[PDB]
Formats: C-alpha cells, sequence, structure tokens
C-alpha cells in the first residue's frame, strides 16, 4: 500500500528521485578527465575574467554556445571539438544550449580585436544580415577593477590556481574583447 | 471549526497567475520581434530591451512565476478538496508562500534586466533571491505535506503524489544546482561550485527535472485532479496511475544527459540519460493515456465545454511533446536537433500546448468557484480562447520545426568537394521567416491570454465576499 | 470502480493497456541492448565505440576528397585559378570556404568595407601576386604622427590635405603647402613619392580612386593622427584551403 502512510510515500519518493543524480553527478566528481585542464591552460586574466563576467551579465549565451561537437562539419566550421579539459575552471560553464548566432568556442585569435569593437558596437555595421543587438555601452562603461581581486579569491577557493600574485596584480568592451580572444586558445597552443 | 477550506490564498494565487501569464507571455512575444527585427533591441544604451537580458527574464516569468503561481492556486485548491481539510499553513504559511513567491518574482523582474544572473538556465537568479526561494519553498512543502497529513480520508490522491514529488525534488534541485560561493552582494555576484563538464551535468540534471518535476508532474497533479472533475463519472486506470507514476518519477532524473549529447560530458553518461529518456516514453505517455481514456464516452462534451477542451488538447500536446523528447534525445536525431530552434519548438509544444493549456483549463474551472461563483463570466470567451491558444501554439511549433531542421541541415550540409555548403549568415536569414511566423503564432496565444484576462476580471467583479458557503 | 471517493473524483480499476505494456517494455529491452552495445560490445569500432567515430567521419571524408585537394596542391596557385576543373571548382569552393571563412571580414561579394581590403578589385596593399596573396592569407599581415612633435595638430592637417591632392583635387592653400613638405620628410619614405605606396610593408597607394578607405580629409587626419594598425589573421593554424583560397582570391580579379 503505503497509499495511507505520509512518511513512506515521502521517504520512498526522496528515494526513488534521489538514484539518477548519485549515479551520474557524484562519479564525476571523482574522474579524472573532466577534471584534468588542457596542460598548457592557466586561469583567465583578471580582464578576461571581468570580461567573462560581463559576457555573462549580458546575455551572450542566449545566443552563442561554447561547445564544439564532434562531427566532422562542426569540426570544419569551428575547430576542433571542444574537450572536457578546456571548461575545468569555467565556473559557472558557458556551454550552449542555442546557437542564434554561431559557436564562440574557439575564437582563438580568428577575428582582430578591432573587428569584434565594431561588431559588438554594432553588429549590423559590419555584418548587415545580423540578429545581435548593439552593445554601444560596452565602450561607455569603464572598470573599476575593484572586485577583481574578491572575484580570483573566490575562484581560487573554488580550485582556480590562481596565485596570489596574480589576485594582486589584477572599459568593458575592453574586458569582453579581451575574453573573447582566449577562447579556444588553450588547446590550439599546447 | 475552520471547517470550511481557506480559499484565500488560491484566489490570490490564480489572478497572479493570470496577471504573470501576461507579462511572461507578453515578454516572449516582444523578444521573440526582436529576433524578428533586431530594432526592438536598444542600439545605443542596453536600456530596457535587450535580447540577452529579457530572454531569462522570460523564462522565469514564464516558469517560475507563471507556471509557479499556477502550481500553488492548484495545489492549494487541489489537496484541500482531495484531503477535505483546510489548508495546514493556513493564511499564515500559506499566505507567506505567496507573497514570498511575489517578492521572488518581482525581484526577478528587477534583477534580470539589471544584468545579475548565474547564466545558468532556470536557475539564473542571484545567490540572495535563490536562499529566499528555498526559505519559500520549506514553508510551501511544509504547508502542502502538513495538509497531506491533516487529511480525512485514509487514501492520498495521485494527483498528491505528483504535487508531493514535485515540491520535494524541486526543493532538491534548486538547492544542490545553486550552490554557489557568493563574490558580492547580487546579480550573479556569486561563482558556481562545480565547473566544466560536473558543471554541465548538475546544470542539466536541475534544468531537465525542472521541466521534469514542476513543468511535467506538478501538471500530472493539475491533470488529475481537473480532468475527472467533471458532471460524467468514471473511467480511469488506477493501476496505470500508479505505474506511471513510480517509473516517471524515478526514470526522469536520469534524463540530465540528453542535453549534453556528443559535448565534453563522458559518452557513458551521455548514454545513460539516452537510453533513460527513452525508458521515460512509456510513463509519460501513460500520464496521457490515463487522461484522455477517462474522457471516454464523454467526449461529446468536447463540443460543449470548452474547459475540457483545453484539458484534452492539453494533454494531446504533453503527449507528443513527451514522443518528440524522447526521439530528440537519441544521440542521432540530437545530432541534427541541439542548438537549433527545434529545440525551442519541443520546449513551447511542451510549454504552450501542455502546461500553459492544462494551466488554463484548471484556473477556468477554479476561479469561478474560488471566487463564490458557479461560472466563468463568458463561455464564448473560453471558447475562443481556446482556438487563439491552439492556432498560437501550433504555428508556434510548424515555424520551430521549419527552422530547426533547416538550420541543422544547413549547418551539416556538404559539398560535392566536401567543402560547407552554408555560411551561418545564410542559415540564419533562412531562420527569418520561421522568426516572423513564430512572432505572430506567440502573438495569438498571448492576446487568447488578454481574452482570459478580460474574462476572469469579469467574473471577479461580481461578489464581494465570495466564501462559496461551507466550501 | 474503487470504493474511495476523493471529492467527486472516483478511479476505475483497470488493466494496463497492453501495448501500453508492449512499449515500456521494449524501452526497457532497448536501453539493455543499447548499454551493451554501447559503453559499460559492437562491432565495427575496435576497442571500444566513442565519440572516436569523430575520426571515421574525417577518415572516411579525407578519403572521399583527399584527391581533389591533393591534385590541387602540386599546381601553382596560378594554375589552380586558371583551370575550370580545380580552378574553377577552386572559385566556386575555394569561393565556398571563401563564404564560410572570409565573407564576415571582406563581405559576402568579397567587395570589403570600411577597415576591409576589397578583394575583387585590382589594388592590392601587400602585392597582387599570387604568392603575396597566398603568403597573407597563410601567415596573415602605421605610425602615428600626431604625437610626434613637429607633426602635432596643424602638421596632421596639412598632410591629409596634400594627400587628398595627391588622390586628387581639394581646395585648401596651408593644408597643402604644409603638407608636401612633411610627406616628402616622413610619409613618403613608406608611402613612396606621388604615393606609388610600398607593396613590401603594405603600405597602400595614396594616389588611388575612390575607394571604400575613408578618402575624407577628416578620416584622413584621423590615420595620420592616430596611425593604423590592421589585422588579416593568419588562416595557417584554422585552415590546403588556404592554398585553394588563395586561387580563388587570384582568380577573383579577372
Ligand atoms: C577579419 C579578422 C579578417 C579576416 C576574418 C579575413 N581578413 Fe583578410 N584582411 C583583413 C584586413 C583588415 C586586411 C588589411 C590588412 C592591412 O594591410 O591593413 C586584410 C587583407 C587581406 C589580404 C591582402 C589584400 C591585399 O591588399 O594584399 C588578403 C589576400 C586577405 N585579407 C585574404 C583573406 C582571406 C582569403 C580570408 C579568409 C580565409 C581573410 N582574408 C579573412 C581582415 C580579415
Ligand atoms: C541573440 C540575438 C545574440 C546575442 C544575445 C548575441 N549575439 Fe553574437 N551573434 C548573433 C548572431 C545572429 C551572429 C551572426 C551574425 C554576426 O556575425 O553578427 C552573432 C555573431 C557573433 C560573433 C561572431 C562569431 C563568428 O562569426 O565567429 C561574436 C564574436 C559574437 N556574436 C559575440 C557576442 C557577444 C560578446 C555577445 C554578448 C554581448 C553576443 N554575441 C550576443 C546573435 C547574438
Ligand atoms: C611606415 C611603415 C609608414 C609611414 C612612415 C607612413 N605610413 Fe601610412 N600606412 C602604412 C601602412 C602599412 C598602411 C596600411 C595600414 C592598414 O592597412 O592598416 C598605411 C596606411 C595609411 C593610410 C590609409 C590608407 C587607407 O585609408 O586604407 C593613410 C591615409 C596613410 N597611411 C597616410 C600616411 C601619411 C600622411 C604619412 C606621413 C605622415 C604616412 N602614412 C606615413 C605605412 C606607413
Ligand atoms: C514554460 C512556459 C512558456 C510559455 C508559456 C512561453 N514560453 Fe517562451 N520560452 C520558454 C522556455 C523554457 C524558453 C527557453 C528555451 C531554451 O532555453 O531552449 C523560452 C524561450 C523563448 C524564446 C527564445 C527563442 C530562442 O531561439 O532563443 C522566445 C522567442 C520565446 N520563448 C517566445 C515565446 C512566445 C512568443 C510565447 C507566447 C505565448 C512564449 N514564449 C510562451 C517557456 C515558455
Ligand atoms: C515544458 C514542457 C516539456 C516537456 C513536456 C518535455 N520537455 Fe524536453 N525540453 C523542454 C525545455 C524547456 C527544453 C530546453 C532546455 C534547454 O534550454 O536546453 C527541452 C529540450 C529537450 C531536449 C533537447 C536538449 C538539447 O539541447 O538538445 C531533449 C532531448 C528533451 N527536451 C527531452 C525530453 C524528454 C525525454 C521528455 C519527456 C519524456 C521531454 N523532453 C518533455 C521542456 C519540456
Ligand atoms: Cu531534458
Amino acid at each position: 500500500v503505503l497509499e495511507k502512510n505520509a512518511t513512506l510515500l515521502l521517504i520512498f519518493a526522496f528515494l526513488v528521485v534521489t538514484i539518477g543524480g548519485i549515479v551520474e553527478i557524484a562519479p564525476l566528481f571523482y574522474l579524472e578527465n573532466t577534471i584534468e585542464k588542457v596542460e598548457g591552460m592557466r586561469p583567465y586574466t583578471p580582464l578576461e575574467l571581468t570580461g567573462r563576467d560581463i559576457y555573462i551579465r549580458e546575455g551572450c549565451y542566449v545566443c552563442h554556445s561554447q561547445m564544439i561537437r564532434p562531427m566532422r562539419d562542426e569540426v570544419e566550421r569551428y575547430g576542433h571539438y571542444s574537450l572536457a579539459a578546456e571548461s575545468m575552471y569555467d565556473h559557472p560553464f558557458q556551454w550552449g544550449s542555442k546557437r542564434t548566432g554561431p559557436d564562440l568556442a574557439r575564437v582563438g585569435g580568428r577575428y582582430s580585436d578591432a573587428w569584434h569593437v565594431e561588431h559588438l558596437s554594432n553588429p549590423q555595421s559590419v555584418v548587415p544580415e545580423s540578429v545581435m543587438p548593439s552593445y554601444s555601452y560596452l565602450a561607455n562603461v569603464p572598470l573599476d577593477s575593484t572586485w577583481i581581486e574578491d572575484r580570483v579569491s573566490t575562484d581560487a577557493l573554488v580550485g582556480v590556481p590562481y596565485s596570489a600574485e596574480m589576485i594582486a596584480a589584477a572599459t568593458e568592451m575592453d574586458a569582453l574583447v579581451a575574453y573573447l580572444q582566449v577562447l579556444g586558445t588553450m588547446v590550439d597552443f599546447s | 471549526s475552520k471547517d470550511e477550506y481557506f480559499d484565500g490564498v488560491i484566489r490570490a494565487g490564480v489572478i497572479a497567475t493570470t496577471f504573470w501569464g501576461i507579462v511572461g507571455f507578453l515578454v516572449a512575444v516582444i523578444i521573440a520581434f526582436q529576433l524578428a527585427f533586431p530594432a526592438l533591441n536598444l542600439e545605443f544604451g542596453n536600456g530596457m530591451l535587450n535580447f540577452g537580458r529579457l530572454r531569462p527574464l522570460h523564462t522565469s516569468a514564464v516558469i517560475f512565476a507563471f507556471g509557479g503561481n499556477a502550481l500553488i492556486a492548484s495545489a492549494f485548491y487541489v489537496v484541500q478538496r482531495t484531503s477535505a481539510a483546510r489548508l495546514f499553513g493556513g493564511t499564515a504559511l500559506g499566505w507567506f508562500v505567496f507573497w514570498g513567491w511575489q517578492l521572488i518574482i518581482v525581484t526577478a523582474a528587477t534583477s534580470y534586466l539589471l544584468g545579475g544572473s548565474q547564466g545558468k538556465e532556470y536557475a539564473e537568479l542571484n545567490w540572495h533571491l535563490d536562499i529566499l526561494v528555498a526559505i519559500v519553498w520549506v514553508a510551501y512543502l511544509i504547508a502542502f505535506l502538513g495538509t497531506i497529513f491533516k487529511r480525512k480520508e485514509p487514501h492520498i490522491y495521485v494527483a498528491n503524489w505528483f504535487y508531493l514529488s514535485f515540491i520535494v525534488t524541486i526543493a532538491m534541485l534548486h538547492i544542490v544546482n545553486n550552490l554557489a560561493v557568493p563574490v558580492s552582494i547580487f546579480g550573479t555576484k556569486s561563482v558556481q561550485l562545480m565547473a566544466g563538464v560536473q558543471d554541465a551535468m548538475t546544470q542539466w540534471w536541475y534544468g531537465h527535472n525542472a521541466v521534469g518535476f514542476f513543468l511535467t508532474a506538478g501538471f500530472l497533479g493539475m491533470m488529475y485532479y481537473f480532468v475527472p472533475k467533471q458532471a460524467e463519472r468514471p473511467v480511469y486506470s488506477y493501476k496505470l496511475s500508479i505505474v506511471h507514476f513510480w517509473a516517471l518519477i524515478f526514470l526522469y532524473i536520469w534524463a540530465g544527459p540528453h542535453h549534453l549529447h556528443y559535448t565534453a560530458l563522458p559518452d557513458w553518461a551521455s548514454t545513460l540519460g539516452m537510453v533513460m529518456s527513452v525508458i521515460l516514453w512509456m510513463p509519460s505517455w501513460g500520464g496521457m493515456i490515463n487522461g484522455l481514456m477517462t474522457l471516454s464516452g464523454a467526449w461529446d462534451k468536447l463540443r460543449t465545454d470548452p474547459v475540457i477542451r483545453m484539458m484534452v488538447v492539453s494533454i494531446g500536446f504533453y503527449g507528443m511533446s513527451t514522443f518528440e523528447g524522447p526521439m530528440m534525445s537519441i544521440k542521432a536525431v540530437n545530432s541534427l536537433s541541439h542548438y537549433t530552434d527545434w529545440t525551442i519548438g519541443h520546449v513551447h509544444s511542451g510549454a504552450l500546448g501542455w502546461n500553459g493549456m492544462i494551466t488554463f483549463g484548471m484556473l477556468y474551472f477554479l476561479t469561478p468557484r474560488l471566487w463564490g461563483r458557479s461560472g466563468l463570466y463568458s463561455l464564448k470567451l473560453v471558447s475562443w480562447h481556446f482556438w487563439l491558444a491552439t492556432i498560437g501554439i501550433v504555428l508556434y511549433a510548424s515555424s520551430m520545426w521549419v527552422s530547426g531542421i533547416m538550420e541543422g541541415l544547413m549547418w551539416r550540409e556538404v559539398d560535392a568537394q566536401g567543402f560547407l555548403v552554408n555560411g551561418f549568415a545564410d542559415t540564419v536569414g533562412a531562420k527569418f521567416p520561421m522568426n516572423v511566423v513564430r512572432g505572430v503564432g506567440g502573438v495569438l496565444y498571448l492576446t487568447g491570454g488578454l481574452i482570459m484576462a478580460y474574462n476572469l476580471w469579469a467574473t471577479v467583479a461580481k461578489q464581494p465576499k465570495t466564501a462559496n458557503l461551507a466550501v | 470502480t474503487t470504493g474511495h471517493s476523493w471529492d467527486g473524483i472516483e478511479e476505475l480499476n483497470t488493466p494496463l493497456p497492453r501495448w501500453w505494456l508492449w512499449t515500456f517494455y521494449a524501452t526497457i529491452v532497448w536501453g539493455v541492448a543499447y548499454s551493451i552495445a554501447m559503453p559499460a560490445a559492437t562491432p565495427g569500432i575496435l576497442g571500444s565505440s566513442t565519440r572516436a567515430d569523430v575520426e571515421k567521419d574525417i577518415a572516411k571524408f579525407a578519403e572521399m576528397n583527399k584527391a581533389v585537394e591533393d591534385k590541387l596542391v602540386a599546381t601553382d596557385l596560378t594554375a589552380i585559378a586558371a583551370d575550370p576543373e580545380l580552378v574553377t571548382y577552386t572559385r566556386n569552393a575555394g569561393a565556398a570556404v571563401f563564404r564560410t571563412w572570409c565573407a564576415q571580414c571582406h563581405g559576402a561579394g568579397a567587395g570589403g568595407n570600411t577597415g576591409f581590403p576589397s578583394l575583387l578589385d585590382g589594388d592590392w596593399l601587400h602585392g597582387g601576386s599570387i604568392e603575396t596573396i597566398y603568403t597573407n592569407i597563410k601567415h596573415g599581415i602605421m605610425p602615428a604622427h600626431l604625437t610626434d612633435e613637429l607633426l602635432e595638430p596643424a602638421q596632421i592637417d596639412d598632410v591629409v590635405q596634400y594627400v587628398l591632392k595627391i588622390s586628387g583635387q581639394p581646395a585648401d592653400e596651408a593644408r597643402a603647402t604644409a603638407g608636401q613638405q612633411v610627406f616628402a620628410d616622413n610619409c613618403v619614405s613608406c608611402h613612396g613619392e606621388d604615393a606609388k605606396g610600398m607593396v613590401e610593408m603594405g603600405a597602400p597607394n595614396l594616389t588611388d580612386g575612390i575607394w571604400l578607405y575613408g578618402g575624407d580629409a577628416n578620416t584622413i587626419t584621423t590615420t595620420i593622427q592616430l596611425g593604423r594598425g590592421g589585422v588579416m589573421p593568419s588562416w595557417s593554424w584554422a585552415a590546403a584551403q588556404i592554398r585553394a583560397v588563395a586561387s580563388y582570391v587570384h582568380s577573383l580579379g579577372g
């Protein structure tokens, strides 16, 4: 029965619901492949980290994927298919779910900073047909980097290898471009 | 005493359900239009309308605010009646859940456009909001489970199995996926506990199960109460209820990796997701069968009662999406479907067709009763609403399928020489008509929502003091 | 029907639908089969299957189209532009490759825009020869006179006006004398006298017709003030394809 018993039903539900989570999530913490960074890779530089946060704030993810699937055509279009090691540092992970715009994972030099500036400033200007929104404010706002130290410290706590030295050492458009320029670079050079 | 059901909270949640429905769907239409014509985005100045920011607002408002309020109103009404006792938290605990929830949505409205988002889908709100939601949800479970504990009848209706499960699992999912170290006060001024593949897994476990419990299970509870609520008597299958419920509740949690196909996530996990997503097909359909078969003999009612129409069609879309989902969960299919508008097609088929329609019908049924009214102000409007909503959903789905297939194909398509046939821009251009049609379909559905608002309002006007006697 | 009512609702004790049962069981069976077949096997892939299929996809593709690329590679770039077999397939596909990779900077037309060169036309900054174009593609890609004390606020204006005269004829007498003098001193070294320009440097000729580049006096003032600094990213990492593209770009003008 157990129809009648509130506690039993509750307990069984909690138990029934748990198995998939334990089975899928938990072992990942342990598996090395997903944990290991690409050997060459380093953590995001403070400007790039700030830019990544901007990329998050804006909602770039909502149109842009950062995960190259292992198919020939996407390899051809984007580059080497993404590797788990690349995303090891990413709190939170940027893999997309939608590609209104093209995949961003490996823009490890593909465009010049100047291009990125013009495009972000007005995508239509460079790419007339673009659906992408214009982000001119990025030029307007400067970064104080007050918070950057805190952010890196927190990431270190999270496991990112920032040096004490890195924290100490650390416009929005500049940051965004800086971030975009790093993407996927780690694998190619290594 | 307190023999009378506490209608209070259900009334508030119902009205707010309609309100948030309008707000969320309107944002949906607007952002869709933004995809069609980017001008709708502010060119200079981030401002008020920018797609990247608005999108999660649409998401949260539609799911948590609209769907959430629908769930609150429905669960509070349904559990009370199904168990025959007045709500356990009462105005105090339950109303707290109301205001608290309202605060949560309001905070989302302010915070998201402001730019504070974790970037995690369906997770987007900042940590402070996460704590608030955890608190409100905790209160909500105490009220609900307490209501069950206090029940009169020895057995607990299956609808409550679904609601109860939904409650618990969402709480667990929310807490786990939200672990994050706070860097600053808000926005995503927190970084997620996990990273990379692991973060992706936790995210999608959370993300699927969100629709799985929040959108499917909880709504299945709604279906279980409302569909059988009719003049016609018995036709159902209890044993199915049992099999379908447990199997769904168990199997669904495994479905997470279907999002992750052909990604960095390890092959084993992806496969487990695929296999279980396929097994998931059966229980999910068990829900639809249990709902529809109940109607058997009763079908003549469909022409007569539009509320019934809504519930039935709701199940039709539900089954359709619950079929399409398992298919897309196959790696080969996902190979095409992923990152295309098809995913969106799938989402709105379930969203407009299943979730929205059943909640709609649910409200049309309950709101008069809660309001101390025999029925809605105008049945005709419910019918018109039904049509508007149906054409809108179908149009939305069709456009997205065409767009999605076109995109996956165009992206993958290779020439004789082996070169890539289309530029991404070409695919983008191809998508435009799809964007416009989708904009229209969603617009029509939204208009239906407006008609609902008008009708409900008219009915709401009739009586102050609408205690509806004993009940 | 069962004995207990929940507010109105009662439930029939009915059997699970046979088809429903079958489908449920079938899915389960499929799942077990899938797991045995997948990671835990399937034939056709040695070891264990994985995303490894990628290698196979590329490999078969390579077998299928390796010859076309290999044939082209032996041929010189100039030859690969001329020949409609390789040469024509090189323009359409090279043109195919062009759209995917290059079109976003240099235009679908390859006509270009402000800040990016028009590949179609006759004029080449780095040099039009096949080797030059290839080099541009394979290995990828103006001094700030405003600061150099002498140039200043006025010197820049003068040089701008003079260059517009080299390009054509506007009327500003102060902006001309001074500018001629400055150009001969500094600019001429890279752009030459009479602005033929030097391909080696990628210094464009000042004696040009109306192009997409900011001809206006003000725009010239800005480039002279601040200097240029444009990049053509290297396709050697990202990109055989580079060769076909060089053949296509070459074919474009003529
Ligand atoms: C944006 C980052 C570009 C990418 C993508 C492509 N090109 Fe480019 N190219 C770009 C610029 C800004 C310039 C001018 C650089 C300068 O001197 O200031 C160029 C130049 C070339 C040239 C040389 C033209 C000449 O006058 O000699 C060639 C042959 C060329 N680009 C080819 C080319 C190809 C084939 C591309 C796709 C693989 C491509 N470019 C991409 C900017 C950008
Ligand atoms: C939804 C609409 C968006 C938003 C929210 C973002 N982008 Fe994009 N983006 C979009 C489209 C349709 C395109 C293709 C047309 C074009 O190139 O303009 C792009 C393109 C880019 C690119 C170039 C990618 C490439 O060609 O390799 C980049 C680098 C890019 N977008 C960046 C970017 C950033 C940083 C965003 C947040 C500010 C952003 N995009 C949002 C569509 C959309
Ligand atoms: C040495 C290197 C020099 C010096 C001494 C001068 N120029 Fe400039 N110039 C040079 C290059 C390599 C380029 C191309 C820049 C690029 O493509 O990014 C240029 C460009 C110009 C232009 C722009 C042409 C256009 O609009 O596309 C102008 C107007 C120009 N240079 C003028 C100019 C003047 C007036 C100079 C003396 C003050 C001068 N250059 C010096 C290389 C070099
Ligand atoms: C749950 C209820 C729900 C309702 C009701 C709803 N949506 Fe959405 N919408 C979603 C979800 C979930 C997503 C995110 C999809 C994703 O992330 O793949 C979304 C995303 C979107 C997007 C972004 C599409 C893209 O390609 O990025 C648009 C546009 C949209 N919805 C339009 C609409 C319109 C128009 C309506 C008209 C009624 C509507 N929505 C109603 C749930 C809903
Ligand atoms: C709202 C109703 C709804 C129902 C019912 C539903 N899903 Fe979905 N589906 C969604 C949403 C929302 C997303 C988008 C998630 C995202 O943003 O990536 C989605 C996307 C998917 C995708 C594509 C993921 C990707 O990125 O390629 C698959 C596969 C999927 N769901 C499987 C299923 C399965 C399996 C079921 C049931 C057996 C199911 N769906 C039922 C809402 C629903
Ligand atoms: Cu899912």
